[PDB]
């Protein structure tokens, strides 16, 4: 029924793993500092309209504990009638928590909602909060457990993609958020990050490497997972692992935040809609390769939303690995100026619970700039899962 | 309601001294052995409800037994009938079990295990139930959980007190996931033994002065397991731990990597039940320990492991195939024709035994370089520590190389392992055949040439016998022995009592070509060339053949039989029956072996076959197989080529059943699993059949069906044969 | 607002008890795919690739509740891969979170079923085991002034005015009617036991009931770090505080789990499935979080405005128990009949399963109101940190 627009969204620089800017600043102060970013931009909004903070985080343990997503709405001083609800659906929780605030508002039971992960892995590990699929030997021996690194390898020797071709991406990466940082592409979107005495921590997106050369990614290096993997495709011979440090997404602590509500919540709010919510979908592929996920997912909301890959301006895919886009670019035959056009995770990393909405928000801004009209913002999930998202510019 | 109990005969007996020390004897009179019966149980119920209510006037506890082993398993005749339906039944049985072991354990006042003997499996887990354990260094005196050799879990507390005495990755590895039986110098050394002493009559007398200095040394702590006190930690620490929760997603993947995906449901069961169990309390833990025992017990595979590895392995230790009424006969020289590779392991696993051997080739360096090949093994014997230089140097001393006929004199067992020529066979045994004893054996080491034709060159028919060995013969484990037409029943049971003395376990197999493991493990290798020349990936058939158990994939196989020896095999078969005015049946796995000589590829002795060999180290299939045979145009499920290759050689053992190859199911499943790799799982490439499952049921129904299902998809060859249908 | 999300099916376990309880030895991920196995049972020729996603409600999600226990219950329930799995957490209400997300799914159009519920095995995952911000990091819990539920149970029957009496009869009323409703059957197609891999029962009713409560004993238990000081600080006005809640009037620390089954009129149609509930509306609020309890009310008014309905309007109330106090609270504040309200008992007598508690009594609804032949049924639930969520269902 309701239409569910963006009208806000902003992210924090991404600071890096090893002696990172943001290793110091809880991952509540991340969101903290995006909520106070937002009354800054709008400080005529009556946020008594906003009825839920949904924040998607993939280890909700330790600092990102006993739901995030409330402390922040009860930390930074919004109403206690705004809610607050936690999601993890691996490394598209982001995109899910956007996805769902602008379910909600379709439903016409909520009016604005805030929605956007975080994700502070330099002080909360990958997989400190345990699981079943890894940890219970009853159900890793069935599902068929196998990192996410060894799938995406699977990817590149079925494919067919050389060590050069994942680090020819792994350049053009590096090259292309380079170009649009000196740009000025992010200057609106990436709020910089700063202590409570207003001094600066960090402003840029540490794990970007823009000297990086084809020399220096050849020279770079990639338990019983190999025959894991090979049992279930046992027409492939040999994994041919391609991957390495320079051609997969980083390791980096970050956040983001999008404002979504309905016409009325905006038009009474005097908010200006940047872009509209078109369609979303949920899929998945097998769970071995794991990122397999966006290809179905990709394609459900095309067919849900009535369009086609000839109707969409730009396309957004995590670049987890390096295989993996480049296998989502071959399914659906991509042309390389649509594809991750501001740089991705190899570049820039992958903050797991607030990629989504980092992503999703890079192509508002990119959608406004070059006056497109369609993006397409997808991810490749664990366990198998694959999300995608169609924003139309307004 | 809550019991120690669940007719039966009194197995404990019971004696408490002037200390107030009471001294359990397990002595069931219905055997030689203590085993975990109905009589046992009620046994330990009524001691133990005793030694609850006279708690107020005991002091101590000693387990010892009557038996020259101390507690040797349970009723396997009991669980292997436990049906599905059965399965709270044997959970009741376990469960009453572990509470008595558990009301031993939290007596409040110290027991000792008094180990004379073999203690195994459900005998190790009443000793571990104690809080100190004395074992008799002792001949034959082994310690372990060999469940999971049946297809079976520890589920008397043996995985629950493993894993909270050595923690979850060190009582897997070491003591449940492969049931390793221990010497009790060993068992000492990794914590399951806390003492030796040299003698038997030591062992009482040493429990009762320890519970004596416990008492006086360690009043609070006596009678209390390290689990059971205040603080305890286990080793490695639990799944919540930081440490282990970072290598325990590894744990089913490396489980995954040594099975190689086989369907062997006991070890995943284990390292279920030791995970979840080190999550909870030890009450709990030991709950769910039962119900993974009660869930493999009624399961199949359980059923076919219980079969092969318990009842058909004793079956055949027993003399089931032994003829009956023949007497023993010792063998003080034995005389190997050939230094090869077979022949050097023949003379080693016969100088291993005690005897002295020997070795004659053509040349003296010949047969010197044979006796290296044992050499060579007493280092790295000596090296990894298994043996002493005192008995290094007597094995090697009872191998005599030599090239001389004249030093036969005295060899009262001969044999041959020369290479594969009837003729040459002839002029061997001609040669020595009267320089050798006159009762002496004459056997061969034929892996297809018939006994009988064989026997008409020499003059004593009713001593010549086929004496088949497996390279390497250091390891492999069984002796396929072939009775010829003239071959009498002493001989047979000489060579019998030979296999069972160098420690191998022995088939008896009537004469006919291919005999009995050539044959069929023929028609496993046709199989997969057969799926090879359909276009089929060669990936696919090597893992297909791993997934279904078998140790080595069927093409690796098929290049260290060599398609040369496959072509002149399949001629032979030919030109046998061809002579005898009949038509010779084909198998589509013949154009494709060809097809490889054709192009050079006959094996690994070539350097070249459907792998790449590089310094003699395998390195990949060779690339240009799929483009030879249009690999991936044919892609089949998985599960039919896992079964195609199963069924195979289950569908050939029926024949040899059938043909009188065979003389007994026993002889097929042992003589299938040790002989040519079939997967233990499975319990035998005869029990197979009236233990399959799958979509089609359980059973010999569904093993018909599947194999008609197979037969209308692959060819009439699956077609089950009339004495498999009703 | 579009498309209208349908009730198909609405069953749980039953709920063991903390101390020895029969499902301490049940792994949480066990107790999901117990439920999944039971929908298959009662719908064999369901298409399960209809099933798009998979919404579970968990609060402490760590250890044997980590990593996606929705995606695992996916996976190893053999669900089709492309069925999704979410966890979601919203403290006591994330249960009702789960099933309002998924109506809400499902209503935008871009979803077709959805199995939606919680799980929550306290006893081998106890609360607080996620840490959190508001109570480990200092510089939070100073300006949120954090207080435990319980201070602020015991605050709230302050100022009402609930005495020890009053929270005990409410107890004792709660174990009845849950006695009376198990004795009459009216959990019988609902609670689904448990058992092992062997079939062997486990657990079949609610083991942390005490049907034999009496006043006498009641007034016999005792009450349950400067929280008092914190809470008065805020509430200046309140002298002292009076601590009337107990083990008795409190709600129980429990296992369990459920599982709802949401979806369009064209994915129940085209299933051939029955549907038996229809979502109408769905509502968060909240209120002051150092009270923390006091969610309900207004979540509960914003409900019923967006459905434009009255008090009059419903014919069963069903608020969690956390605390006899909130109860009697929501019931005073709304004016509540008696005879409407936790019709089948409570928190209080069958327990408090935390990810799985909105999506049990939101399955009680279900049963009562076909089993009274009503019409509409409006469940609520307090949360920490003084949220609150209302959802109004409609038999079909
Ligand atoms: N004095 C002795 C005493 C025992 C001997 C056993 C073998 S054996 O290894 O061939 N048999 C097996 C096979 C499986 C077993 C399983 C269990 S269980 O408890 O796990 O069910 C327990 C057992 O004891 C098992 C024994 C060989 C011997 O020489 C022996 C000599
Ligand atoms: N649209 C609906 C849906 C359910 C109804 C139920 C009843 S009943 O509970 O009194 O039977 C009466 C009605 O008028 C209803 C109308």
């Amino acid at each position: 029924s309701e239409e569910a627009f963006i009208y806000e969204a902003i992210r924090t620089p991404r600071g890096k793993q090893k002696n990172g800017s943001l290793h110091e600043v809880k991952p509540l102060s991340l969101v903290v500092g995006l909520i106070d970013e937002l009354r800054k931009r709008h400080p005529d909004l009556d946020e008594n309209l906003i009825s839920d903070v949904i924040l998607g985080c993939v280890s909700p343990v330790g600092d990102q504990g006993g739901d995030i997503a409330r402390a922040a709405v009860l930390a930074s001083g919004m109403p206690v009638t705004s809610g607050g609800v936690q999601l993890n659906r691996f490394c598209a929780s982001g995109l899910e928590a956007v996805n769902t605030a602008a379910q909600k508002v379709r439903s016409g039971w909520d009016d604005l909602v805030l929605a956007g992960g975080v994700e502070s892995m330099s002080r909360v590990p990958m997989g400190s909060d345990g699981g079943a699929m890894g940890l219970d030997p009853a159900t890793n021996y069935d599902v068929m457990f196998v990192p996410q690194s060894i799938g995406a390898d699977l990817i590149a020797t079925i494919e067919g993609f050389s060590r050069e071709d994942v680090d020819a991406y792994a350049l053009r990466s590096q090259q292309k958020a380079a170009e649009a940082w000196s740009g000025g592409y992010f200057a609106k979107s990436v709020v910089p990050v700063r202590d409570q005495n207003g001094l600066l921590i960090l402003d840029h997106d540490e794990h970007m490497r823009p000297d990086t050369t084809k020399e220096g990614l050849a020279k770079l290096k990639p338990g019983g997972f190999d025959d894991v993997a090979l049992q279930k495709y046992h027409w492939v011979e040999k994994i041919n692992h391609v991957h390495t440090g320079g051609n997969s997404s980083g390791i980096v602590d970050g956040a983001a935040l999008v404002m979504i509500g309905s016409a009325a919540a905006g038009k009474l709010q005097g908010l200006t809609p940047r872009a509209r919510i078109v369609a979303t979908a949920t899929s998945g592929a097998d769970p071995v390769i794991m990122l397999t996920g966006p290809t179905p997912a990709t394609r459900k909301v095309l067919d849900r939303a009535g369009l086609t890959v000839d109707d969409i301006d730009l396309f957004e895919l995590n670049e987890a690995f390096a295989s993996v886009v480049l296998k989502f670019q071959k399914d659906l035959n991509i042309p390389d100026e649509k594809l991750n056009v501001n740089g991705g995770a190899i570049a820039m990393g992958h903050p797991l619970g607030a990629t989504g909405a980092m992503i999703l928000g890079t192509m508002v801004d990119e959608l406004e700039r070059r006056n497109a009209r369609r993006a397409l913002i997808t991810l490749c999930i664990g366990g198998g899962m694959g999300v995608a998202t169609i924003i139309e510019r307004v | 309601g809550s019991s120690h109990h669940h007719m039966p005969d009194n197995t404990i007996q019971w004696d408490k001294d002037a200390d107030g020390i009471v001294t359990l004897t397990m002595d069931d009179p219905s055997g030689s052995t203590n085993v975990m019966n109905e009589a046992y149980i009620e046994s330990m119920g009524k001691a133990v409800d005793r030694l609850v209510a006279e708690k107020d006037s005991i002091t101590g506890v000693v387990v010892a037994s009557a038996k020259k082993t101390f507690f040797a398993g349970g009723d396997v005749k009991t669980m292997i009938q436990a049906r599905p339906e059965d399965a709270g039944d044997v959970f009741n049985t376990v469960e009453t079990i572990k509470r008595q072991l558990r009301t031993l354990e939290t007596l409040g006042k110290p027991v000792v295990a008094a180990i004379n003997g073999a203690a195994l499996g459900g005998g190790l887990e009443i000793a571990l139930a104690c809080h100190h354990r004395i074992a008799a260094d002792v001949k034959g005196s082994q310690l372990g959980l060999p469940e999971v050799t049946l297809g079976l879990l520890p589920g008397g507390g043996g995985v629950t007190r493993t894993v909270r005495m050595f923690g979850i990755q060190n009582a897997f590895v070491s003591v449940l996931a492969q049931g390793t039986r221990f010497k009790p110098a060993k068992a000492k050394e990794i914590g399951l033994v806390d003492e030796l002493v040299a003698t038997v009559e030591e062992l009482v007398p040493a429990a009762k002065a320890w519970i004596k200095e416990e008492l006086k040394a360690n009043p609070d702590g006596a009678g209390v397991q390290p689990w059971d006190k205040k603080g305890y930690k286990m080793p490695g620490g639990t799944p919540s731990s930081p440490g282990l929760a970072a290598i325990l997603p590894s744990f089913p993947s490396n489980l995954r990597k040594q099975l190689k995906g086989a369907p062997m449901p006991a070890p995943r069961a284990i390292l279920a039940a030791a995970v979840e169990g080190a999550q909870v309390d030890f009450d709990t833990a030991s709950r769910i320990e039962s119900r993974y025992f009660a869930s493999l017990v009624t399961g199949q595979v359980a059923k076919n492991m219980m079969q092969a590895f318990f009842f058909d392995l004793q079956a055949i230790n027993a003399g089931g195939s032994r003829p009956e009424g023949i007497g023993k006969t010792p063998i003080k020289r034995i005389g190997v024709l050939g230094a090869g590779m077979m022949g050097a392991g023949i003379a080693y696993v016969s100088a291993k035994a005690g005897y002295e051997v020997v070795l004659k080739d053509v040349s003296l360096e010949a047969a010197a370089k044979g006796k290296g090949y044992s050499e060579k093994l007493e280092a790295k014997a000596l090296e990894r520590g298994r043996t002493t230089q005192e008995r290094s140097d007597a094995l090697l001393a009872r191998i005599t190389p030599t090239a001389d006929a004249a030093d036969f004199k005295g060899v009262d067992f001969v044999i041959e392992a020369v290479f594969e020529n009837q003729e040459l066979k002839h002029k061997v045994f001609g040669e020595i055949e009267d320089i050798v004893e006159p009762n002496a054996i004459l056997g061969s080491n034929t892996s297809t040439l018939p006994i009988t034709g064989l026997a008409t060159g020499v003059k004593r028919q009713e001593d010549f016998i086929g004496i088949h060995f497996f390279s390497p013969v250091d390891k492999m484990p069984l002796v396929e022995i072939i009775k010829g037409e003239k071959t009498s029943d002493e001989a047979l049971a000489r060579v019998f009592d030979y296999t069972l003395a160098i420690g191998k376990t022995p088939i008896v197999v009537n004469d006919s070509r291919g005999f009995f493991t050539s044959r069929v493990i023929g028609t496993f290798v046709n199989e997969a060339l057969a799926m090879l020349g359909e276009g089929v990936e060669p990936a696919s058939i090597e893992q297909a053949g791993s997934q279904a158990g078998y140790p080595a994939p069927p093409l690796q196989l098929s290049d260290e039989l060599n398609l040369e020896l496959m072509h002149k095999i399949a001629v032979a078969t030919r030109k046998g029956v061809e002579d005898a005015g009949g038509t010779y049946q084909p198998h589509p796995a013949e154009a494709v072996v060809e097809k490889m000589i054709e192009l050079g590829r006959s094996g690994r002795l070539k350097g070249a076959g459907f792998y790449e060999y590089a310094d003699g180290k395998r390195s990949g299939l060779w690339p240009g197989l799929r483009e030879t045979f249009k690999s991936g145009s044919s892609q089949p499920p998985l599960q039919d080529m896992i079964d195609r290759m199963l069924f195979a050689e289950a569908l050939e053992t029926q024949k040899c059943l059938d043909e009188g190859v065979l003389t007994s199911t026993a002889d097929a499943n042992i003589g299938s699993i040790m002989g040519i790799g079939f997967p233990p799982w499975t319990g035998g490439s005869a029990q197979f059949i009236v233990g399959y499952s799958g979509p089609a049921g359980t059973g010999k129904a569904a093993f018909v069906a599947r194999a008609r299902e197979l037969a209308a998809a692959y060819g009439d060859r699956f077609l089950p044969p009339e004495s498999l249908l009703s």
